[PDB]
């Protein structure tokens, strides 16, 4: 039960911090089926999101500007963006909590903030996931 | 065989790239230049191709007075037959004497061609109207109450917190291991059962219907409400025809109309009928461009097959060949149109030049169907009813506990 | 006589897991996230209350209410029957939604014509109709005025590429 | 009005916006303008009465007189109640009435 | 409203009423087609169909 | 000999149901498919009216 909360803490935490959350590949056609090569390719994250086939330049960008369709998903993911943070939150509540427990409520009350962290992260994906097909 | 003082355009005069390989007359070519053929087999008089460089089809200028583009070719002797698109406005017939019309056109709408909308959250109980969602829950709780006063007083399981655990576990289909025992019991939830086999395959009924045919809504329709309704960015062309007509308004409708283009901003206009169709074709939100009918149908029709006329004709104005204002050619031009009018050579022209391109709109819309997979987002409505049914859960359990904890 | 010559339609081999085409897969695994949340929730919420419901049980009873058979055991307080109570309306509207869209990717792959006639095709601008080059056939449709062919030799005469092939084994080739 | 939806009327549009407001609201105007001509005050031909005539329809288009006639016989009468400006959502879910 | 026929029969209608003879000036719902452009005469389109 | 007649009738109550889902899902479906005429060249092909 120690092991399941350390390892919770780093996969998430991996996750909220790199940048592949989500692939693009929107290219073109041609007839004879001729498809592309990789006209506009963006790999994304939710905090740096960086560009790899359409400037080739890592634009890994604070979210508020420019560096079409790109900031429009990510003003979708700023919808969906609290949702992985507050997961992240009661998960090193849970976490903290359930150490001073082994050293009564102390152990059942952090049991309680592993589950509002997972059900707060699957109204994250979801809400990431409604997001995209918006999109 | 004078001046041509047309206008780089959609199907009536344009430069085509076979120019760049060829010359002469098919340097500039199109439906009115075919026109210049068929009057030219009356008034026996060539062209002159000659695309106005200060083309902005225009009037007299706004207190300049200097006539703008065309009619800056046509009117100062620098020009003396206009085949083209050119308007008959009564302030434009003060200024030249024209010819009959070709055609008639009336001021359009150019929407975007419905894509499918965005299904909200609570889109899952589309197939069912508010109506509906409100008479089961009240009928829910309507045959809740009967299950409990029917088992109370007659000869017991059923208390009110174990009789709105029969009625919601037969809603849900998902069955009972109370199961009422006398006959009054019986009864009710016998036609409690009956209700929910007919809802629960009206409800899967429907919802197999809308992902079936999907008839869609372009909801600035008919525009007098666009006009009422203000939701969407009233766009429209520049210097020219269309405004003037709506400076004109005296009709109230199109007046307030007007007044909320007068209010508009940034595009009160803009400029050039293919921008402005491409102004509709890349925002998509609420930019209307509205612009005169027969250049509608055409850009409608080409193939990129994404905008559609909603309305028609708001006004009624003509395509006449305009002569600067006595300009001798005239009776030979106007009585030439007419036996090309009444023999119907214009109307073949109309035959003709309308079906070229690749025919769009529901003629491409035939057996063309491979209909999607549901998306998260159709069914997103129920995850956070789901999870959110669950925070009301966990918060009860506290509530519970604390109601035994202050117990003691 | 003119005839028409098309690729054959055989079918596929479907893939074997079609089965669960009508829901995308951002659903199936949005499922499995909410019904081992659903089956958690329920274990915690019927435990510190006032037994028989272990995590196990609480597994058996979620997956017997999504696929709408009758687990046997209930939840039993206000706080259990609401887990029981949501879980109960979300299997109604998935296996609802389920069975909606395998009735509309049937029925709408049902409707689906093969073209059968000339003047089928003369509307079904999807398919390129070129015929052979230099031969009888291209003299066939651009002289006579039978009306549907007036309008096939139209879009056939604005071709783009060339649809005129230029001889009978490399037109086989080209369907 | 007798064939129950089984009768189309080819009429001119300024006929036929009246029609569709009068108290028995049963018809519809389908689609956009098949056309366009004009109404016009006639006269024979080669007539003195011409050219008064035809210099008051311009006078009067511009003083706002004939347009405001176009109101006046047009604007109030709808008095059949206007059904079809309460009826844009077409909505397909089943009703109670199903 | 108006008409034309099998040999003329002349013009059978309200344009009868003023191709005849019979009246001048004459304000109606009468629709301007070409066919009435040649017979007789017209104002401006004062309405729009 | 108890378990055969719960057994039919359970096959009955499967296909009847089934029977039902499917029609009225064929009487919405159909009649949504059912366009009003809206041109004049959608008039041109409904011989109907
Ligand atoms: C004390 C024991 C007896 C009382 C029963 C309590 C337990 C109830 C258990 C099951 C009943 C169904 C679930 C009740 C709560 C879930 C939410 C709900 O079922 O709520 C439905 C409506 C809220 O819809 P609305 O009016 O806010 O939206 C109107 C929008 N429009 C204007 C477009 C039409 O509220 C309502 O009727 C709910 C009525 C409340 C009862
Ligand atoms: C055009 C015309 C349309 C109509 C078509 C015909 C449809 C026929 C439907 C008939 C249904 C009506 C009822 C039939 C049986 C009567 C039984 C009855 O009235 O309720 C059962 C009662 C007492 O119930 P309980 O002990 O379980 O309550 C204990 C529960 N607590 C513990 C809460 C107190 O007595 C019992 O047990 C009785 C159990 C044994 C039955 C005795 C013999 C009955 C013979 C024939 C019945 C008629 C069948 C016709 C087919
Ligand atoms: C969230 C709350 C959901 C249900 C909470 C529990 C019932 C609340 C209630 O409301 O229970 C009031 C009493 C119940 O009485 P009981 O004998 O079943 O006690 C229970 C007998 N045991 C212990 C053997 C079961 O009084 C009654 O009878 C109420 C009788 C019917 C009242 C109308 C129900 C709908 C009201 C809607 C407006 C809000
Ligand atoms: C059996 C009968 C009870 C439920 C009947 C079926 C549930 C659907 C009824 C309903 O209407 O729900 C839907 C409501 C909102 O739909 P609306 O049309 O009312 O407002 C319109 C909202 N607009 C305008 C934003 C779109 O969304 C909600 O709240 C979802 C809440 C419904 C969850 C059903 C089960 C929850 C019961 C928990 C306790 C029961 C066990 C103990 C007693
Ligand atoms: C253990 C003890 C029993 C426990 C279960 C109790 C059974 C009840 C359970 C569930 C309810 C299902 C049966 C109730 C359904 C009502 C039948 C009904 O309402 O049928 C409809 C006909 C009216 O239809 P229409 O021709 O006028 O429509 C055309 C009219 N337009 C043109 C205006 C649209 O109503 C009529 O004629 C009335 C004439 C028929 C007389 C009743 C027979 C039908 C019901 C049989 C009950 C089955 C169980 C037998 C025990
Ligand atoms: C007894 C049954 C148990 C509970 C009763 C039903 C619970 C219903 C809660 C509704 C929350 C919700 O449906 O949230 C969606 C919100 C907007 O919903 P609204 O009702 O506030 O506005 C009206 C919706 N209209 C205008 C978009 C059409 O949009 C969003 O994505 C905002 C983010 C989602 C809300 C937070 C997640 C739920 C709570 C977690 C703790
Ligand atoms: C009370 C104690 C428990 C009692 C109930 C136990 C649960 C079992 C009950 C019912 C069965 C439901 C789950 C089994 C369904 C199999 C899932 C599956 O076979 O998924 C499909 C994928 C393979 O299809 P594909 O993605 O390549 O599609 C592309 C295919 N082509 C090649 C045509 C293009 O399989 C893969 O990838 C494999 C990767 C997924 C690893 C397993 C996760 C799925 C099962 C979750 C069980 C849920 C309960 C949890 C406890
Ligand atoms: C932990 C949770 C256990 C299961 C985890 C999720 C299961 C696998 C999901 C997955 O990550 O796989 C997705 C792949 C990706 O496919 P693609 O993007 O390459 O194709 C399109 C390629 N493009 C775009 C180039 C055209 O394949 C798929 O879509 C198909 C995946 C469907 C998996 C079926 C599992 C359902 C099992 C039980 C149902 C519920 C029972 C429990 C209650
Ligand atoms: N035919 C119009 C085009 C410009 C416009 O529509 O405003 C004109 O000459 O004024
Ligand atoms: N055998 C045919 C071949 C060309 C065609 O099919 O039109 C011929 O000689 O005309």
């Amino acid at each position: 039960s120690s092991v399941f909360a350390v390892c919770g803490l780093g996969l998430l935490g991996i996750a909220v911090s790199t940048d592949y959350w989500l692939y693009l590949e929107e290219g073109i056609i041609l007839p004879q089926n001729q498809s592309t090569e990789v006209k506009m390719s963006l790999h994304s994250g939710l905090w740096r999101v960086c560009f790899l086939a359409g400037e080739e330049r890592g634009r890994c960008f604070t979210i508020e500007y420019v560096m079409e369709s790109t900031v429009n998903v990510l003003k979708m993911i700023r919808s969906a963006t609290p949702f992985p943070l507050v997961s992240l939150f009661f998960m090193f509540i849970g976490f903290i909590l359930s150490n001073i427990g082994h050293i009564t409520i102390l152990a059942f009350v952090s049991g309680i903030f592993f589950i509002l962290s997972g059900l707060s992260l699957v109204v994250g994906l979801v809400l990431y996931i409604s997001s995209i097909n918006d999109e | 065989t004078v001046v041509v003082t047309t206008i780089l355009e959609s199907p009536y005069v344009m430069m085509k790239k076979n120019h760049e390989m060829l010359e002469g007359n098919e340097r500039y070519e199109g439906y009115c230049v075919d026109l210049a053929a068929e009057i030219a087999k009356h008034c026996g008089f060539k062209y002159k191709l000659t695309i106005v460089g200060d083309g902005k089809y225009g009037a007299r200028d706004a207190d300049t007075k200097i006539w703008n583009g065309m009619v800056g070719e046509l009117v100062y002797g620098k020009a003396d037959i206009a085949i083209a698109p050119l308007t008959i406005t009564l302030v434009r017939e003060e200024v030249i004497d024209f010819s009959k019309p070709f055609m008639s056109l009336g001021i359009s709408i150019m929407i975007k061609k419905p894509q499918k909308s965005k299904p909200g959250v609570f889109s899952f109980l589309d197939p069912l109207a508010y109506e509906i969602w409100m008479c089961i829950v009240f009928a829910y709780i309507g045959v809740s109450v009967v299950l409990f006063l029917v088992s109370r007083f007659s000869p017991n399981e059923f208390g009110i917190f174990n009789s709105l655990w029969f009625s919601l576990g037969a809603f849900m289909q998902q069955g009972c291991d109370i199961s009422p025992r006398s006959l009054s019991g019986r009864i009710v939830g016998g036609v409690w059962w009956f209700f929910t086999l007919i809802i629960i395959s009206s409800y899967t009924a429907n919802l197999a219907a809308f992902l079936t045919v999907e008839r869609m809504v372009s909801p600035i329709e008919s525009a007098e409400d666009l006009s009422k309704q203000t939701e969407i960015a009233y766009g429209t062309l520049d210097s020219g025809s269309t405004k003037e007509f709506f400076r004109r308004s005296k009709i109230a409708v199109f007046d307030k109309m007007w007044t909320y283009m007068r209010s508009a901003e940034p595009s009160v206009f803009v400029r050039t009928t293919a921008e402005g169709v491409a102004r509709v074709r890349k925002s998509k939100g609420k930019y209307a461009y509205l612009l005169e009918s027969t250049m509608n149908e055409y850009i409608e029709q080409r193939k990129p097959c994404d905008t559609m006329k909603v309305g028609g004709n708001l006004d009624s104005k003509g395509y006449g060949i305009a002569t600067p204002k006595g300009s001798s050619l005239g009776t030979p031009v106007n009585l030439a149109v007419l036996k090309l009018s009444e023999q119907g050579v214009l109307d073949k022209l109309k035959n003709k030049w309308w079906y070229d391109k690749g025919e769009c709109g529901a003629k491409d819309s035939g057996s063309k169907e491979k209909t999607s997979a549901l998306s998260l987002s159709n069914v997103a409505g129920v995850f956070y009813i789901l999870v959110g049914g669950l925070g009301l859960a966990m918060l009860v359990a506290l509530i519970e506990f604390c109601y035994k904890s202050r117990a003691e």
